[PDB]
């Protein structure tokens, strides 16, 4: 009965997981933009 | 794996593994693994194997299959590891390993505290711990409970649990190691064990530290869940043995310590001398292993010390127990021309009589030829050498009692500081082990009674309860019975109704002046003749032997002088000169005098009126088991006896409890509490509208989609197999723990907030400090501040008005503090006046009912004489018609 | 909340010994139905053995006229 | 001052009426008595009612015997 509820549960939770994944590589590729922006920021500062 | 091993007799080893080759109808052909010896055995003996998985497996309740040898053999092999404990569904088993171990730090405490019984390894303070948060939970009393034989270790587990209980328990005063400050009433507990020791146990062939006495320890608890107060009750302890000393047995460990001890100045002052040099000790001086007599005598008195004890209170208890031990000197010779005792060593009743302070003369004439009032008389008691020995031994014990007594009330009364209020307690029971020797007398049956009677007590909640509660709720459950019971034992030495058990007759017989033990034992023989625990005696029929059965094997007893154990005679005489000892602690112990017999209450009803209360205690409580077992009989570490092993578990019906825990359902909840509890997993589900509970619990129940034999649900309780409600529980609370660390965030936010901004009006308040102190250190080493310290007292304040204005401010107080002073003055003058007159009106009273009873009485006498001389004149007038009758 | 440990000390005791007074009534009132019980037994016992003897003297007197 | 007043009005309340639980422990207490010497004085009829009984028997059996 266990293995039977962990085997619904772990296919539920697959599809879950891939989604928090790509939820995790949107917010790096977030913040890797932002670190551009600031680095972009930097620069200019530099340059003032 | 080889289904053919298997498990076969042992007389070495109990059981031992084995090779099945054939089978031949009832019987199988084997060889056993160790030799390759061939036997055959019949297929209801050898048993199934452990795999090797299972080696040395925690708890009993997660076996593959249940054997008896299987236990036997993780046991073994847990006990060469060292590991000594070992769960049994609900309770626990351990085993003693004679020599110490660094299972206990605060280090583990700290690590089992609070944590759940299926993420740790076995240990005592989980059992304490579970009992402590059980009763915090339930708000219920509840209690733990050792049980085993005389030398199975019991004092080693109870040791550990109300040390655990002295550091979980104790509240936080504000104020790490086995070196803290523990609160007053910890520190009185933890030195009452010590103390207790000291004055009630004893060396026996069982076990060097053999508690002579019964005891249960219990602590009380607030609302909190913090200890507020406890309580230590004692019950009869074996104090015949003290002055009659077996072979290589020893008296109270307290002789040996002040005998050993004793500085020369505290020798002289209480008279004492060295070790040999008294009567009532049998076998002179008696050696015990890994004491050190001198040191233990030393830290008894300091933990006294701790206790609180005055010099004067610890001395005075050196002078009495002194005096025990030196009036076995007084030695008589019998007067042949006589019979009457003479005393030739009047030395030793001059040294007896000085130390309690009494006349020498009396002291001598009372023991010698008494003179004691019978009614109306009073008159010369004869007094044989058998008849002054036994009245000075009876002398012996009568002081040892009210030394016990005063020990046990006074380490009481230093808890007894603490207030009435309570919200609900946690005991602890330590009750002496069954015990047996080359002689079985009362002292040692009362003992053996109850250990086995709390077995069947066991029975009882373990077996019939549960039968009891499933019958209740009416759930789907078939009843078993494998049959423990010791009823009849119990029936045949009590007396709830007829026929008279032992402790009935004893008493009966005790009663008649005509009868004697030979008379108790014939009526015993006679009336339970062919009862089915009860045998008659083994031919030794002029030694008064007779034999009961008992689980711990049948027993021999010898009745010799049982009578006197009932009856507790004392010399009246003694003991009105001792109540009127010049030393106020003599006098104090000696104070009641209403237990005196010349010849009252029977010490089997005595006996019985203080089990009564304390197996009622236990039926309220809720107890928890933690057996332990007897590895051998020699004291010996690593050793052990597998056939002791064996029977002690048998006996102790765990074969048995296991199979019913795992067959049954352990857990269970109401259903509204189960909802309650659990909601959270089945919301969406559940239906907001109001029903019966129970189909909100089916709901969720499948939702979980457990199977039907993991539960069954009755009108009230729901019943559920080992663990699934705290799994379930755990899971309920990691689906919380994600929002509590958020709010805790914020709450730990808050307090260093608050700490910073308190801080900050430190840091101010500092600053200002440091200005003024630095400026004042800077300057006052100018000259000119010694003229203004001299000019300034005569110019500066005026004062007076302020003085003035002070006094009489604290004047109307004073004046106030008068008049409530005098209003309760008044009242009480009231109350002592009407106080006055109904205890005037009341002893009155009493005088005329008095006297309404003596004329009442007295003419009861006198007719009770006339009915007499009335039926004897009518005996005669009988006989006389008879006569006529016969020549008519 | 030392008036408060006080007076709910005071409240508790008073309780307690009273509750006691409490048990005492309880078990009273037990032996007063047990002896009313044994009152009305007894008065069953002396019905019979008084009807008894009224027909042993009825008896009695009967056969003295007999004789 | 409230917390003194509320305590005071409940430990007078509930010793009053517990008080009251009282006296009827006495006046159970009482009727307690009564019924024992109740069932003292039947047990005496009851004695002294079959004593005459079985002395009537033996009367009835002698004249019996000598008629
Ligand atoms: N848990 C334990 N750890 C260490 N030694 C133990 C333990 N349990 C028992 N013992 C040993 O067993 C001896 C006797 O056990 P004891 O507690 O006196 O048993 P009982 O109270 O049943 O007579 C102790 O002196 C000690 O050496
Ligand atoms: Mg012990």
């Amino acid at each position: 009965s266990n293995l039977e509820k962990k085997q619904k549960k772990f296919d539920q939770m697959l599809a879950e997981e891939k989604n928090i994944s790509s939820k995790y590589a949107d917010e790096r590729d977030r913040a890797e933009a932002e670190a551009r922006e600031k680095e972009t920021k930097a620069l200019s500062l530099a340059r003032a | 794996s080889a289904k053919k091993l298997v498990w076969v007799p042992s007389e070495k080893h109990g059981f031992e593994a084995a090779s099945i080759k054939e089978e031949k109808g009832d019987e199988v052909t084997v060889e056993l693994q160790e030799n390759g010896k061939k036997v055959t055995l019949s297929k209801d003996d050898i048993q199934k194997m452990n795999p090797p998985k299972f080696s040395k497996v925690e708890d009993m309740a997660e076996l593959t299959c249940l054997n008896e040898a299987s236990v036997l053999h993780n046991l073994r092999e847990r006990y060469f590891s060292g590991l000594i404990y070992t769960y049994s569904g609900l309770f626990c088993v351990v085993v003693n390993p004679y020599k110490q171990l660094p299972i206990y730090s605060e280090k583990i405490i700290d690590m089992y505290k609070g944590k759940k019984r299926h993420e740790m390894p076995p240990h005592i303070y989980a059992i304490a711990d579970t009992a402590y948060r059980s009763m915090l939970q339930d708000r219920e009393d509840q209690s733990i409970l050792c049980t085993g034989e005389s030398g199975a270790g019991k004092t080693e587990n109870t040791k550990k649990v109300i040390q655990y209980l002295a550091v979980v328990a104790s509240s936080h005063k504000g104020k790490q190691g086995p070196s803290f400050s523990y609160g007053e009433l910890e520190k009185q507990l933890l030195q009452a064990n010590p103390i207790l020791e000291a004055f009630g146990n004893a060396k026996t062939v069982k076990n060097d530290n053999s508690s002579r006495f019964g005891k249960f320890i219990r602590i009380n608890f607030d609302v909190t869940g913090y200890i507020v107060g406890a309580n230590i009750e004692t019950y009869l302890l074996e104090k015949s043995r003290a002055i009659r000393q077996a072979k290589d047995e020893r008296t109270f460990h307290i002789f040996y310590y002040l005998i050993a001890g004793a500085s020369e100045q505290m020798r002289n002052d209480l008279l004492l001398e060295g070790f040999n040099n008294y009567t009532f000790l049998s076998n002179g001086h008696v050696p015990i292993p890994a004491q050190q007599d001198d040191e233990m005598f030393q830290e008894t008195l300091e933990a006294m010390r701790i206790m609180g004890f005055t010099e004067e209170e610890q001395t005075s208890i050196l002078r009495v127990v002194s005096s025990v031990l030196q009036l076995g000197n007084i030695v008589f010779k019998k007067e042949r021309n006589t019979d009457q005792a003479s005393m030739p060593d009047n030395t030793a009743a001059q040294k007896v009589c000085h130390l309690m302070g009494i006349n020498v003369t009396d002291f001598t004439r009372s023991i010698l030829t008494p003179r004691i009032k019978v009614g109306r008389d009073v008159v010369q008691k004869a007094q044989t050498k058998e008849q002054a020995d036994f009245a000075i031994e009876a002398l012996a014990k009568a002081k040892f009692e009210r030394l016990f007594r005063w020990i046990l009330t006074r380490v009481n009364k230093a808890l007894d500081k603490t207030k009435r209020q309570g919200a609900s307690f946690l005991g602890i029971l330590d009750i002496a082990g069954f015990e047996i020797f080359e002689i079985n007398s009362f002292e040692q049956l009362c003992i053996n009674y109850t250990n086995e009677k709390l077995q069947q007590l066991f029975n009882h909640t373990m077996f019939i309860l549960e039968q009891e509660e499933y019958q209740r709720e009416g759930i789907e459950w078939n009843f078993i019975d494998f049959g423990l019971d010791l009823q009849p034992c119990i029936e045949l030495i009590e007396r709830p109704t007829n026929p008279p058990g032992v402790l009935a007759l004893l008493d009966e017989e005790c009663w008649f002046p005509k009868a004697t033990d030979t008379s108790f034992v014939e009526k015993l023989i006679q009336e339970q003749g062919n009862h089915p625990k009860f045998q008659k005696s083994k031919q030794l029929k002029d030694k008064t032997e007779f034999c009961i059965l008992h689980y711990a094997g049948k027993v021999s007893y010898n009745a010799s002088a049982w009578l006197t154990k009932n009856m507790d005679p004392l010399n009246d005489n003694v003991t009105s000169l001792l109540n009127q000892s010049s030393d106020k602690f003599v006098a104090d112990l000696w104070k009641d005098v209403d237990r005196i017999v010349g010849l009252f209450r029977t010490v089997g009803q005595l006996y019985k009126e203080q089990l009564t209360k304390l197996m009622t205690t236990l039926r309220n409580t809720n107890p928890n088991f933690v057996r332990c077992i007897i590895p051998n009989h020699e004291k010996r570490a690593g050793k052990l006896d597998a056939h002791l092993v064996l029977e002690q578990l048998r006996c102790n019906g765990v074969l048995e409890g296991i199979r019913i825990c795992r067959q049954g359902f352990p857990n269970r909840i109401v259903f509204q509490e189960f909802r309650q509890r659990y909601e959270i997993l089945a919301a969406n589900a559940i239906p907001k509208g109001f029903m019966d509970g129970k189909q909100a619990c089916i709901l969720m129940i499948k939702a979980l989609e457990l199977d039907p034999n993991l539960y069954r649900i009755g009108q009230s309780k729901i019943f559920f197999r080992t663990g699934v409600l705290a799994h379930l529980e755990e899971e309920r609370d990691l689906k919380i723990t994600d929002v509590i660390i958020a709010f805790q965030a914020q709450c730990r936010g808050y307090l260093a907030r608050k700490a910073f901004a308190k801080r900050q009006q430190q840091l101010t308040a500092m600053k200002v400090i440091q200005r003024n102190c630095a400026a004042y250190l800077k300057l006052r080493n100018w000259q000119w501040w010694r003229l203004f310290t001299k000019v300034k007292p005569l110019l500066q304040v005026t004062r007076q008005e302020e003085e003035m204005q002070a006094k009489d401010e604290e004047l109307q107080r004073t004046k106030e503090r008068q008049q409530k002073a005098e209003a309760e003055l008044k009242e009480l003058e009231q109350k002592h006046t009407q106080l006055c007159e109904e205890k005037n009106l009341l002893q009155e009273k009493l005088q005329a009912e008095t006297e309404l009873y003596a004329e009442a009485e007295e003419m009861r006498v006198r007719l009770a004489a006339k009915k007499q001389e009335l039926e004897e004149i009518l005996h005669e007038m009988e006989a006389r018609i008879e006569e006529e009758e016969e020549r008519s | 909340e030392e008036k408060r440990r006080q007076l709910l000390k005071q409240l508790h005791e008073h309780e307690t010994e009273l509750e006691d007074e409490r048990k005492q009534r309880a078990l009273a009132a037990a032996a007063k139905k047990k002896l009313e019980v044994d009152v009305k037994d007894l008065e069953s016992q002396v019905d019979s053995v008084n009807k008894a003897r009224e027909e042993a003297i009825k008896q009695l007197r009967k056969l003295q006229a007999q004789m």
